[PDB]
């Protein structure tokens, strides 16, 4: 298998398992020795399976409106970039149906069942399949895998019939959720410094790439 | 063993076995570990609430026909700033010895169950209830309805912990609600009802 | 290397006091159990053997040790925005009196409630806080407010981490031992990083705001401090220099930055305290040097340095093997740490406290004679305290961990092995500077009382200078220009350069003088404090054996005697060492104080005229009256008290209180001192013969306090009872003139 | 909890409450009638 910046204390234990697994470890974080509190290996990956979906879900959302704001498709009201739609009001707001802070109360009410739901699945495997749950906790069962729970609700088109051909997806999910990670931090350091949309900086660095840079902006 | 509980996956306190009504295994601090706090925390949840419901109807009701404009009754933040045909430490005074008769054969029955079930005045008359909390009797139970299976009593039990427990939260809601917006508490509902998305604190 | 949920958390502990000792958890037959509680209740080592479970210990009280801190500063924060007059201070510091207590009328003690100025009434504090915060651009109350919430904030995070790091996941012992790590973090990350975050604070908040104050400015309408960074024209109009950017940074051209970053040296002229620029500067410099210095040590990469390595590499034809071993004994040992640790922080503290006073780094703090003197006292206090607890640890280290057949040094054994030597040429030392330095002035009185004043020691007389003090300050005061071509002015104005700064008609600070006098009372200084370390490395050294008592080990670090035998035994132990010790700190730290108070008012301190005509405090009377005790007792003692006994009636009636119960407190420790234990055993005996006849005899035996703890009390009793007649005695004085 | 109630009945914590009490109390007494040398009834 490929290596990444593998060293001698890191292949002692990333035997290549877990997916997208290249050795690298540094630090040795994941060193199996002495494991509790938040520092270990399975918690690791799994707080790494959900960093790398929910930048995934973040990267595309906090550039969709703009591209169609460009392009003459949605309201020009409607295309603001990420940093001033009303999650920093000093920096900008724009006025919903209802107040930020209504809309921050049914939002933490809502993500708190679901991962409170998670969390307790996680404590203890296929607990949410047997309390009476609107009659959906038949659904809910799990699979024993906390990352990868499957089931009808969150498997509903079938995929990944094939051991192999999981493998192979779950590599890509990997690979991209690193992948947006990165985008994201590029997301907020870009707009530390320049202060404007980032399309607006792609569109600047294709307009000269010469004038509009690292070397010019900083 | 088999009762939902309030946090789904977990595991209830050994001292809460659900033989209670309206047993839920909610008791993270422990404060009914030894069998002795259990009984006097179930008596105190009881007694409060039958008094919170009481006090939810009668601030609820008035207050509703008020705005509509059946009754001119005034709020029930200021219905002790009024002035009677007496003063208001004689009327304490009143109270607090008819209540001092009246929870003083209370806490006798707590303390020795079946010992103040008979008439002082005239031996004939008795109280028939059986459990401590629930006096039965002529007095208390005319209709009938506070003896049959152990199903039905804790079913009807259950229902009247559960509605207590939500006219204590009411009745707390609804003073927080006037100490805060000002307003009675019928005006909020109103106003919430007109602009759902921004009347709120 | 961490534990998962080692021990349960119940409160079942709670119910059986005495738990951590098998003796003190069988119950309390006699009174004396209940005593034996409190004494040995941080002793980990006694509890258990296991090194692991002592270091997971000690890791969790420090926790609540910073949380009781930060309720400390959080409680100091929020009187400064509730119960002060800090606003209107800020508008006149040099005319009112900073005050941030409040006290309830109940029995008439709303006199304490005196006028301090600014339209308020309450109590003159003197722990500097408005200059601190002066000197940190604070100007309303509602970031005084902010700072208590976090400091709240805080404390809640530190009782948490506490609570977690002991009961849900305690690290190894392997984690403990990786000293080069622990070094390298506290290095570069504690110490460097926090030089630099300072750094940064003081160049875009503390400067402006500053600058804006001293130029006379209405503190309500400066700029705040969050527009001095999104709006980069108020600093470029304050300072060209940031019109740049951080370019000349990069391109190495630092000379740009020259107008916020100077090496002026000397004092402001307008508030009386050093540059902020110099201080910017200087925090910027010791970041950049601390930085460095944490990359030294190796850890998980191969290239640094090993501290065993290091320490076996010393050797010589004197000490034999040298270092080594020692690696061993400071990885295994928690007493020895903290002996070593304990020592450094005293000499620090006491370095701080003399560094502060003639270098005044904030801002209106040289011309409040009160919180000067209160620093110093303190700072010199808790450098002494410190610097005893490092010899008891020493002594207790020596006593319990030491072990020459499995850790083995050198160093230690060749010390042992001559130590009649040291100790008897220590006692020459004290006894030739005790009598060449205190018989001079028991000469001096003579003299004076005999009539004859031309046969003292004394600048008129028989002159004896310190040259080699008076050649260093020369030194210093041409030092700018020839030594030190970067400078401007000398670091001082204590050196003798010749310039006076006065702040509101007051002296801040002026050349001190030197003559006969600070010669004897430096060596009374250097015969006291040579004392103490007599007897403190006395304890420690024959704490083991000698030739008394070939086995004083095996009675252990805290024991009574060895019996009337061998014509008397008593405090042989290392505690009683300590015990003894503690006494001549107390005496020492006395004196210090002493000199320093009246060389302060009679030399430097005083007020100044149009015409330019200095008038000091007592008009300059130490030079020819601290010649003599007598005159100590007259032109120091009996004349600067008038202030704390006619205090009576007024808002400094509180230090005449505090006077006498300090009084009243340090005589009865005297009962404790003097007397014994049988005496008071026998005492009991007949007054418990009367409870047994009327039925109300307890139980619970009572028994007569043991003598170590009657030592303690006694000495514990006399040092508060001294300490707090000093307190109220300055403070008294102080704040009235 | 019974172990909680065994650890309030400790010497120096009912000593500590006891004491508060009293103090407010007299704090108290002395803030209705302040200023009292002579038993006036
Ligand atoms: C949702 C409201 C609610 C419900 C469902 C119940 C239900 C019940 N109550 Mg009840 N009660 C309530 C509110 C309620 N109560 C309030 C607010 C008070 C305070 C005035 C009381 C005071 C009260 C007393 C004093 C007694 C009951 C009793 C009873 C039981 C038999 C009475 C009965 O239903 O036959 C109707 C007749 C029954 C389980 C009796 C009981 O359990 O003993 C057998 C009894 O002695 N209740
Ligand atoms: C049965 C409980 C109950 C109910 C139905 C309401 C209902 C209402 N409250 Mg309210 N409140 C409650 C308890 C309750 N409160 C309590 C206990 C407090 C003290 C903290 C408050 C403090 C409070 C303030 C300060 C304000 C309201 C306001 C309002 C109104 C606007 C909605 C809102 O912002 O709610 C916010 C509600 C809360 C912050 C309390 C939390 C909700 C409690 C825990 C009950 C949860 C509901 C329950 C679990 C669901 C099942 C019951 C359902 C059938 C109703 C609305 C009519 C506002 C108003 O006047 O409207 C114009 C307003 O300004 N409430
Ligand atoms: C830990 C250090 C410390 C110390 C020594 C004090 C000392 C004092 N505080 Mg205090 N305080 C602190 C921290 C501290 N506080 C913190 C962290 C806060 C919250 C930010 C407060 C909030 C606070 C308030 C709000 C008040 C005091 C008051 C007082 C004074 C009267 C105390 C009293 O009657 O309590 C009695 C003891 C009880 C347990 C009650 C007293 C000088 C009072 C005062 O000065 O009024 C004139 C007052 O009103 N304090
Ligand atoms: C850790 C401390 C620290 C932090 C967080 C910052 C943070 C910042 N500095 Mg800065 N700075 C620091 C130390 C620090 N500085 C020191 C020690 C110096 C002296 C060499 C400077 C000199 C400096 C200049 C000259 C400038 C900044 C600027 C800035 C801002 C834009 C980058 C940013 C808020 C820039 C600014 O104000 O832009 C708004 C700017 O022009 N800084
Ligand atoms: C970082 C500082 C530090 C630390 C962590 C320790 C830690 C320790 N020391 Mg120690 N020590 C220190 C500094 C320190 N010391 C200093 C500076 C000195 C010199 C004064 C000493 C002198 C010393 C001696 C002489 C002894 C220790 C001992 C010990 C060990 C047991 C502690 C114990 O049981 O105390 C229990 C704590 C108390 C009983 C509290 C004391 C109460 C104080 C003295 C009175 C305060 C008066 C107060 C203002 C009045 C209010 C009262 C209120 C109720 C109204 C422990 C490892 C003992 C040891 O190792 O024995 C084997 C021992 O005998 N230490
Ligand atoms: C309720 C307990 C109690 C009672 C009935 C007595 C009774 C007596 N004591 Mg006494 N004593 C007590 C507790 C008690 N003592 C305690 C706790 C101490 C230690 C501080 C002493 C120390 C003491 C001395 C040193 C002397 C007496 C003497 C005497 C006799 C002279 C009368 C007198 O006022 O002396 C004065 C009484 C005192 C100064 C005691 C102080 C008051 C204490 C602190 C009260 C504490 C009560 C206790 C907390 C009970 C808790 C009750 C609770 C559990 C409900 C008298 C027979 C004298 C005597 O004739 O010698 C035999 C004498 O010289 N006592
Ligand atoms: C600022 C408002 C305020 C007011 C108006 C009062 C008023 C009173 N307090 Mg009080 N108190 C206050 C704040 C206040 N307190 C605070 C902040 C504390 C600290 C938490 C206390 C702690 C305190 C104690 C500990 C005691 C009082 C008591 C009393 C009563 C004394 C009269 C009495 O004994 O007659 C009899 C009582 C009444 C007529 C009514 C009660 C009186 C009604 C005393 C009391 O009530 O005695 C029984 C008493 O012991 N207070
Ligand atoms: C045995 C000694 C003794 C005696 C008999 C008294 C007696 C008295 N004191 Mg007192 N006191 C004493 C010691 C004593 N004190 C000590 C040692 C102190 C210092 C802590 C005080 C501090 C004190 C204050 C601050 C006050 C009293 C007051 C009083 C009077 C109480 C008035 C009231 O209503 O209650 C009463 C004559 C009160 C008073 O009005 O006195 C006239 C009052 O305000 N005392
Ligand atoms: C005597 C001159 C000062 C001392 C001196 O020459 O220091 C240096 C001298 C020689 O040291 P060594 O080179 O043998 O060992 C140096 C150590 O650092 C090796 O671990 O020390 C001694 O011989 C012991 C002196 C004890 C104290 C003696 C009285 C002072
Ligand atoms: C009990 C209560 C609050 C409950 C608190 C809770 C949930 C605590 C829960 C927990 O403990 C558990 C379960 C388990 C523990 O491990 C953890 C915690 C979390 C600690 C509210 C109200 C409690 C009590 C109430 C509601 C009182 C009612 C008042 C009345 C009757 C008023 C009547 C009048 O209004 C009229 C009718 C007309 C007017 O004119 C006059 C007046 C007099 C004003």
């Amino acid at each position: 298998r490929p290596l990444w910046f593998a060293s001698s204390q890191s292949l002692s234990y990333l035997d290549g398992s877990l997916p997208g697994d290249y050795g690298f470890d540094p630090l040795g974080l994941s060193d199996p020795e002495g494991t509790g509190g938040f520092i270990e290996p399975r918690w690791l990956a799994y707080g790494e399976i959900i960093n790398g979906r929910f930048a995934m879900l973040g990267a595309a959302g906090a550039i969709a409106p703009e591209i169609l704001g460009k392009a003459g498709l949605i309201p020009a009201e409607t295309a603001l970039p990420w940093f001033q739609t009303g999650v920093i009001p000093p920096a900008g707001t724009y006025t919903y149906w209802a107040d930020n802070y209504t809309l921050f109360v049914l939002e933490m009410a809502l993500m708190g069942f679901a991962e409170h739901r998670r969390l307790q699945d996680w404590y203890n495997p296929g607990s949410m399949g047997k309390q009476y749950f609107l009659g959906l906790e038949k659904g809910l069962a799990g699979s024993g895998n906390p990352a990868y729970p499957g089931g009808p609700f969150f498997n509903p088109l079938g995929f990944g019939k094939d051991e192999k051909s999981l493998k192979e997806l779950k590599l890509k999910e990997v690979k991209n959720g690193r992948l947006a990670m990165l985008a994201i931090l590029g997301y907020f350091i870009q707009g530390l410094v320049t202060g404007v949309g980032p399309y607006q900086n792609l569109l600047d660095h294709l307009a000269d790439p010469v004038n509009n840079n690292v070397l010019t902006s900083l | 063993p088999d009762r939902p509980i309030w946090f789904p996956g977990s595991t209830p306190p050994e001292w809460l076995d659900g033989s209670l009504p309206g047993d839920f295994g909610f008791d993270p601090l422990g404060l009914s570990s030894d069998p002795d706090s259990l009984k006097w925390n179930v008596q105190a949840e009881i007694v409060h609430c039958r008094w919170a419901m009481l006090g939810a109807a009668g601030i609820f009701i008035p207050e509703f026909l008020t705005k509509i404009g059946i009754l001119n009754t005034p709020s029930w933040y200021t219905a002790g700033e009024q002035e009677y045909f007496t003063d208001k430490t004689t009327l304490f005074v009143v109270e607090l010895i008819l209540i001092g008769w009246a929870e003083g054969r209370r806490w006798a029955d707590i303390i020795k169950p079946g010992s103040v079930n008979t008439d002082p005045v005239f031996p004939n008359n008795k109280l028939t209830g059986t459990d401590v909390g629930y006096p039965g009797g002529l007095w208390f139970d005319p209709l009938g309805w506070g003896s049959g299976s152990p199903a039905k009593l804790k079913e009807l039990r259950t229902k009247e912990i559960k509605n207590g427990r939500l006219a204590m939260l009411a009745v707390m809601g609804a003073w927080f609600q006037h100490i805060y917006t000002g307003t009675g508490p019928i005006d909020n509902l109103f106003a919430h009802l007109a602009d759902p998305g921004h009347a709120t604190i | 290397l961490v534990d998962r949920d080692p021990i349960k958390t119940s409160f079942e502990e709670w119910a059986k006091p005495g738990h951590f000792s098998r003796t003190i958890a069988k119950g309390p037959d006699t009174t004396t159990w209940i005593w034996n509680l409190h004494a040995d209740a941080h002793d980990f080592d006694s509890h258990t053997s296991d090194l692991e479970e002592i270091s997971r210990k000690v890791f969790s009280a420090h926790f609540g040790q910073l949380s009781i801190i930060f309720l400390w500063l959080s409680g100091m924060y929020f009187h400064g925005a509730r119960f002060s007059n800090y606003e209107a201070w800020l508008s006149d510091p040099t005319h009112i009196g900073p005050s941030a207590q409040v006290v309830w009328p109940i029995v008439g003690q709303e006199i304490l409630n005196g006028d301090v100025g600014g339209g308020f009434r309450g109590i003159q504090i003197t722990s500097g806080f408005f200059q601190i915060w002066r000197a940190s651009g604070i100007t309303s109350e509602l970031q005084l407010y902010c700072t208590a919430i976090g400091a709240l904030v805080f404390a809640a995070l530190m009782l948490f981490a506490g609570w977690f790091h002991y009961h849900k996941a305690a690290p190894k012992l392997a984690w403990f031992q990786d000293v080069e790590s622990m070094l390298n973090h506290h290095l570069a990350g504690l110490l460097g990083l926090g030089s630099l975050s300072w750094a940064g604070h003081q160049v875009h908040v503390s400067l402006p705001i500053n600058q804006f104050l001293n130029a006379g400015v209405d503190p309500k309408e400066i700029p705040l401090p969050h527009e001095f960074i999104l709006n980069r024209d108020l600093l470029a109009q304050l300072y060209p220099s940031f019109a740049e950017g951080a370019t000349p940074f990069f391109t190495l051209n630092w000379s740009k930055y020259s107008e916020f970053l100077t090496f002026r040296g000397g004092l402001d002229p307008v508030t009386g305290g050093l540059w902020l620029t110099d201080i910017a500067h200087h925090h910027l410099a010791i970041a950049i040097l601390f930085l460095i210095a944490g990359h030294m040590y190796r850890t998980n990469w191969g290239i640094g340095h090993g501290i065993k390595d290091i320490l076996e590499a010393h050797k010589g034809p004197f000490t034999g093997q040298g270092h080594k071993g020692l690696y061993e004994i400071l990885t295994t040992s928690w007493h020895a740490q903290l002996s070593l640790n304990l020592a450094m922080l005293g000499s620090l503290t006491i370095i701080v406290a003399h560094h502060m006073y003639s270098m005044p780094p904030y801002p209106y703090l040289a011309t409040d004679y009160a919180t000067q003197l209160s620093l110093f006292t303190h700072h010199m206090w808790i450098g002494g305290f410190l610097i005893v607890g490092a010899a008891a640890h020493a002594a207790i280290f020596m006593v319990r961990d030491y072990d020459p057949t499995n850790r083995y040094n050198d160093l230690l054994d060749r010390v042992l092995r001559h130590r009649d030597a040291i100790i008897s040429h220590l006692n020459w030392v004290c006894i030739f500077l005790g009598f060449h330095s205190f018989g001079l002035y028991i000469h001096n009185d003579t003299m004076s009382a005999l009539g004859r004043p031309q046969d003292m020691f004394s600048d008129t007389a028989i002159q004896l200078q310190p040259v080699f003090a008076q050649w260093i300050q020369n030194t210093h005061a041409l030092a700018p220009g020839v030594t030190a071509p970067g400078e401007t002015a000398s670091t001082s104005l204590t050196w003798g350069g010749g310039e006076l700064v006065a702040v509101g008609g007051k002296v801040a600070l002026l050349p001190i003088p030197l003559g006969t006098a600070d010669f004897l009372v430096h060596h009374i200084h250097a015969f006291t404090i040579h004392v103490t370390v007599l007897i403190l490395l006395k304890g420690v050294l024959f704490a083991r054996s000698s030739r008394l008592i070939p086995d004083k080990a095996n009675l252990g670090f805290r024991f009574p005697c060895d019996g009337p035998g061998r014509g008397g035994t008593c405090q042989v132990s290392a505690w009683d060492h300590v015990f003894l010790g503690l006494f001549w700190m107390y005496n020492a730290i006395s004196v210090v104080i002493f000199h320093f108070s009246w060389k302060m008012q009679s030399d430097v301190w005083g007020s100044i005229s149009d015409q330019g005509v200095v008038t000091h405090i007592t008009g300059g009377n130490f030079a020819q009256s601290s010649i003599t005790i007598n005159g100590w007792l007259r032109d120091f003692l009996w004349a600067q008290a008038s202030q704390v006994i006619q205090s009576y009636g007024s808002s400094l009636s509180a230090y005449g209180l505090f006077f006498l119960g300090a009084h009243f407190v340090w005589a009865f420790s005297l009962m404790f001192l003097f007397s014994g234990r049988g005496y008071w055993q026998e005492l009991i005996e007949s007054i418990v013969w009367a409870h047994n006849k009327l039925k109300v005899a307890p139980a619970t035996q009572p028994r007569a306090l043991s003598i170590i703890q009657g030592r303690a009390v006694g000495v514990t009793h006399y040092l508060l009872g001294g300490i707090a007649t000093t307190w109220a005695f300055f403070l008294a004085r102080i704040i009235a003139v | 909890m019974r172990d909680l109630k065994t650890y309030l009945s400790v010497a120096p914590v009912l000593s500590t409450l006891w004491f508060g009490s009293l103090a407010g109390l007299l704090i108290e007494i002395n803030r209705l009638f302040p200023d009292a040398l002579t038993f006036p009834f």
